[PDB]
């Protein structure tokens, strides 16, 4: 039943992981982070980039 | 980037 992302909903569809090991969210739904295809290289979520 | 498909 765990929830993730900035939307705090259960996992579904394609999800991307934040590369900051101290990220409190860790996983996000592609659409919630405006992703259609997985990006190339490391990826950091909005929260960690603007921390 | 690391991604996964919800099972
Ligand atoms: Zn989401
Ligand atoms: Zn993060």
């Amino acid at each position: 039943e765990p929830t993730y992302c900035l939307c705090h909903q259960v996992s579904y569809g394609e999800m991307i992981g934040c590369d900051n090991p101290d990220c409190p969210i860790e996983w996000f739904h592609f659409a919630c982070v405006d992703l259609t295809t997985k990006p190339k290289g490391k990826w950091f979520c909005p929260r960690c980039v603007q921390e | 980037a690391r991604t996964k498909q919800t099972a």
